């Protein structure tokens, strides 16, 4: 079948490149940075616990609840009992805040808590101060906002306003209660704060509260649990958390666990190796999955991640709470979280320490290894499921938190990172949410960490980062960082990918940082960039420029180091990169190393001569990215030389001369957007100020490639995708038309004098070419390209080229016949440009890229199946013009003096054929050398060679046709005609059609022969002839006269 | 911070 033909062939201009426009992703409103960092310095501890005598108001059963901080008062006496109750209260809040000045207070007077609280408020007046009070032994707090205390001689319980413990205290601070009825005192406190601000007029949010119940709750009695309940879930959340979980039903799936069994329980709070320090660890995590997931993000940030007391007083607030639901008991908060009781991970937390304490026994009796709980492994193997399908904008997971907690440790730290990059890789809205979570401080840290398996993952992740936020470049170089990338950069052995994602990294860091740009320079990053410049990776090559143009940008000394290591002179082999990216990252790295001159000596004059010059062999080029990132260097330039260049513009009114008409030439260019920035920077010159200085998007264009995904699969690939099943179905379209097309031709050729319909064009049809399948053909005028349907014969389209006057569209080409067409219009002058979405209902005129060429009109021939381009033209030069590498990669002389007026080629062959104006067919072979380029050349024509063009058989016979109108049918093994004709006396157009050897000739008295190859007459249509065109599948033929009508013929 | 890494070389 035909349908392999179609699949196997390059589509010119279809990249990034030229369908996004090349532009700068606007950066968001990054707001993950933490606002402040507050410290507790200072922690009070206020213990009314009244040991020894119980309170009037609550009479306790005879059991009662005799543990206050794990400790039992009655059994060692009053006063030594109080004060190791105060010491190991200290030391439980030192579990998690071991750098604080903790003052405890003993059944204190208001005297004394004033003193404590005044001299602690001195000594930290703008940082965090816990106040924790204990009202087990005083009276239960009154609806007037008093809390009770202890007179000297212990016999009456004084009371100390909230106004004044709040006057004596600072805004910021945070209190925890234990009492009874502590949401009065929260609802006192808030009702004072209130009073305030109404006073104020003729401390609300600063102050944070942590009470054990509401107002109208009392503490539970049950002798089980410990008196001091609250303060044990704050300050040690495992230990309550395993006896709660031995109280429960739960254990009834668990025999012979016991509430001894735990207060043997091997491990440290801190090894989390060890049984209990792999359950605190869960627990942690657990507890900030959980507030992750329910709390807001503002709140999550402000209270779990702003400092670690607080963060994980609330962490522990949350079991607080879970637990004293089941009591009757509902802690308050100031903030109000949203309940957490019944959040699912709870659950989870269950089953984890089922796990964990179900081989207890066997630790403590046969003292056997512990194995590691399943709980870390199997929520990254949830967040891995997540991510199987995570790529749409869905709930986020809710084990981000799990993934931060797991980067911990090393024993999972590999798969973690590898997750964590995957969730990165989805787009910039994780990486936000990431960096939300507050993993930046942590991955970070890694970078100290020297395991050689880490670099590609943490590499990944920081492209990822830098990407969707460049401020993280001063947190890379105050932590050295910089250092690890250089060093994942210096490896041979690394992958080239990682390799790019780190120069990616590095290029990142200096943007526009000078602190980064002297770190780099002083880690030989200029070194490392120009060893790793020659690479057989465009991308890699490419940001390696970019990196190198960044580092010296504005940067003398960067500049000197370049010079030494003779940077530019390396950096000149990237100019001639196949790859446009490259040329256009070297040119933007040459153009802001020559920017920062900052008049040196004539050594430097010198190399930005060098420069200059080098640059300015760079205007032919196709691509008009380069050639704006060109103007931008020649305009860095200019500012470098103002005066020079406003001397040399007022003498016409010899280096800068020469950059002066580059200029010139770079003005009057085809693609719209480089014509108007060398506009604008030669009217800078004009009127010779920094305000004229103009950055192009490129660089953070290329800076964009990093935050789409890389991972995913691309949608070409895709079988089921839908552009791929309109690529099929337009491919099967195609082959439909060319199977049709075989079919009419088999059946022989009648006359057609069919006229499908007759229209008036605003000027003269200059030439038409055919869409090969759809119906379309675009006619082009003198100052505009019509677009007009045989089908529906309404006009579609009526562009403007954008030529001027003098100028004239003399060749056009339809790239990409086969789906997504482009439309090549040609002009005299040399200027080839590209159009697409030329007959689209809901899309307007586009114009894809345009390059000067060249510099009888100008001819043009496309091959689709190799991708090249020739031009050619008056000039006595046949350029030949790569799409792909948007370069022109041959130059074969013409070796005439009379301009090339045709020009065609010979599929899957080097046999470029060119009518000339003497008269001379030319035939010419690529594959050989260019002194040898040419094969044959026979002169029987005195005339404008009207069309030598060329039939695609393997057997090719040339069919020249001159203005004297004989026609000479030519091979390129013969030397001589092998059938000679004569036509009309006087020819003016006409046109060729490979599949069907019907030559359509024009004449000056409204005569249009359709004749054949052997000249047999055929018709004679009866109505200036100036546009003939053949469909090449179909036996379609236009005609456009003189005057402005068109008109397509068909065999019945 | 918030939390402690450890392992970090």
């Amino acid at each position: 079948e035909a349908d392999l033909t179609d699949w196997n062939l390059p589509l010119a201009f279809m990249k990034k490149r030229h369908c996004e426009k090349i532009e700068g992703s606007k950066s968001l409103a990054q707001s993950w940075r933490m606002k402040d960092r507050m410290k507790t310095v200072s922690v009070a501890l206020v213990l009314c616990l009244n040991v020894g005598v119980d309170p009037p108001d609550v009479v306790k059963t005879t059991p009662c609840a005799r543990l206050e901080c794990w400790i039992d008062p009655l059994s060692m006496g009053p006063q030594k009992a109080l004060e190791t109750i105060g010491a190991n209260l200290q030391k439980q809040y030192e579990n998690w805040q071991p750098r604080a000045r903790y003052k405890q207070s003993l059944d204190p007077t208001v005297d004394e808590v004033k003193k404590l609280c005044t001299s602690l408020r001195r000594n930290a007046k703008e940082e965090r101060v816990l106040f924790h009070y204990n009202g087990h032994g005083v009276p239960r707090p009154t609806v007037n906002g008093e809390v009770w205390v202890f007179n000297k001689n212990y016999t009456q319980y004084i009371p100390l306003s909230i106004y004044d413990l709040q006057t004596w205290m600072g805004s910021p601070s945070i209190f925890v209660y234990d009492c009874s009825n502590a949401g009065l005192i929260v609802k006192s406190f808030k009702q004072f704060a209130l009073q305030r601000e109404q006073e104020l007029e003729v401390s609300m949010k600063n102050c944070i509260q942590l009470a054990a119940c509401e107002a109208t709750e009392l503490l539970p009695m049950i002798p089980d649990l410990p008196a001091d309940l609250f303060t044990s879930c704050l300050t040690t959340p495992i230990k309550i958390a395993l006896r709660w979980f031995c109280m429960q039903k739960c254990v009834s799936l668990v025999p012979g666990v016991t509430l001894d069994l735990i207060e043997k329980i091997p491990g440290r709070l801190n090894d989390r190796r060890t049984p209990l320090g792999e359950l605190n660890w869960i627990f942690t995590a657990i507890t900030d999955t959980i507030a992750w997931n329910v709390l807001p993000r503002d709140l999550f940030q402000k209270l779990f991640r702003q400092d670690l007391l607080v963060a994980s007083l609330f962490r522990n607030f949350l079991l607080a709470e879970r637990i004293m639901r089941s009591y009757n008991c509902t802690p308050v908060s100031s903030p109000r979280l949203p309940p957490t009781y019944m959040h699912a991970m709870w659950q989870a937390w269950d089953l984890a320490v089922d796990i964990c304490l179900s081989q207890l026994p066997t630790i403590i009796e046969e003292g056997t290894a512990f194995r590691h709980s399943p709980f870390f492994a199997e929520q990254l193997t949830a967040f891995q499921v997540w991510l199987t399908m995570g790529v749409e904008n869905r709930n986020p997971p809710e084990q981000l938190p799990i993934v931060l907690q797991v980067l911990l440790s090393q024993v999972h730290r590999l798969r973690a990172l590898d997750l964590l990059g995957r969730f990165l890789d989805l787009g910039p809205w994780a990486v936000s949410l990431a960096l939300s979570v507050g993993i930046f401080p942590y991955v970070l840290k890694l970078l100290q960490s020297s395991a050689r398996e880490l670099r590609p993952l943490l590499v990944f992740i920081w492209a990822k980062i830098l990407a969707v936020d460049s401020s993280c470049q001063a947190d890379l170089v105050k932590d050295n960082g910089h250092k690890y990338f250089l060093s994942v950069l210096a490896d041979p052995y690394m992958p080239a990918e990682h390799r790019t994602m780190t120069a990616f990294i590095l290029a990142v860091i200096v943007n526009s940082y000078h602190t980064g740009q002297e770190a780099c320079l002083q880690g030989n990053l200029i070194a490392i960039c120009l060893e790793q410049l020659n690479d057989p990776h465009p991308l890699l090559r490419q940001w390696v420029a970019i990196c190198l143009g960044r580092i010296w940008q504005n940067f003398d000394s960067a500049r000197w180091c370049g010079v030494r290591d003779s940077a530019h002179e390396k950096l000149y082999s990237l100019l001639s990169d196949p790859i446009p990216e490259v040329r256009c990252a070297a040119v933007f790295a040459l153009g802001t190393f020559v920017g920062n001159s900052a008049e040196r000596t004539d050594h430097s004059t010198t190399i930005d001569h060098n420069v200059a010059m080098m640059l300015a062999q760079l205007v032919s080029d196709g691509s008009p990215m380069v050639r704006k990132e060109l103007v931008v260097a020649l305009s860095h330039l200019v500012v470098q030389y103002e005066s020079n260049f406003c001397t040399v513009a007022l003498q016409f009114i010899s280096v800068y001369t020469q950059i002066w008409r580059v200029l010139l030439h770079l003005a009057a260019d085809p693609y719209p957007e480089v014509s108007d920035v060398a506009m604008k920077v030669l009217n800078s010159i004009a009127y010779k100020f920094i305000s004229a200085t103009v950055q192009t998007g490129f660089c953070d264009w290329s800076a964009r490639y990093f935050a789409q995904p890389v991972m995913k699969i691309p949608e070409e690939h895709d079988l089921e995708s839908q552009i791929r099943k309109e690529r099929e179905w337009r491919f099967l379209r195609n082959s439909r038309v060319r199977r049709q097309a075989q079919q009419v031709i088999q059946k022989g050729i009648t006359r057609l004098d069919d006229q499908i319909f007759l229209n008036r064009n605003p000027g003269v049809p200059s030439v038409v070419k055919f869409h090969p399948f759809t119906p379309c053909i675009a006619v082009a005028d003198k100052d505009s390209i019509c677009f007009w349907d045989w089908e529906k014969g309404e006009k579609l389209d009526y562009f403007h080229n954008g030529n001027p006057r003098y100028t004239r569209v003399t060749a056009m080409e339809y790239l990409n016949g086969q789906d997504c067409s482009l439309l090549l219009t040609a002009t005299d002058d040399g200027a080839i440009r590209v159009w697409k979405n030329f007959a689209d209902l809901e899309k307007n005129p586009e114009m894809v890229t345009a390059w000067q060429g060249l510099s009888a009109g100008m001819v043009v021939d496309w091959e689709q199946e190799t991708g090249l381009l020739m031009s050619s033209g008056d000039v006595r030069i046949v350029r030949i013009w790569d799409t792909d590498r948007e370069m022109k990669v041959q130059d074969i002389p013409t070796g005439a003096d009379s301009c090339v007026t045709s020009l065609s080629c010979d599929s899957h062959r080097s046999l470029i054929v060119a009518g000339l104006g003497d008269g001379s067919i030319r035939v010419y072979d690529r594959r050989m050398a260019l002194s040898e380029c040419r094969v044959m050349t026979y002169r029987e024509h005195t005339a404008w060679v009207v069309k030598a063009s060329l039939q695609k058989r393997p057997d090719g016979h040339i069919v020249s046709v001159s203005v004297n109108g004989d026609v000479r049918i030519f091979d390129p093994r013969m030397p001589e005609s092998v059938n000679v004709l004569q036509i009309v006396k006087g020819l003016t157009a006409l046109d060729i059609h490979p599949q069907a050897d019907l030559i359509a000739c024009g004449s000056v008295n409204q005569f249009t022969a359709i004749y054949n190859s052997s000249g047999e007459l055929i018709n004679n249509i009866k109505y200036a002839i100036s546009c003939l065109a053949f469909h090449p599948h179909w036996p379609h033929l236009a005609v456009g006269s003189n005057d402005y009508y068109i008109s397509v013929y068909s065999v019945e | 911070r918030v939390f402690f890494m450890d392992d970090v070389e």
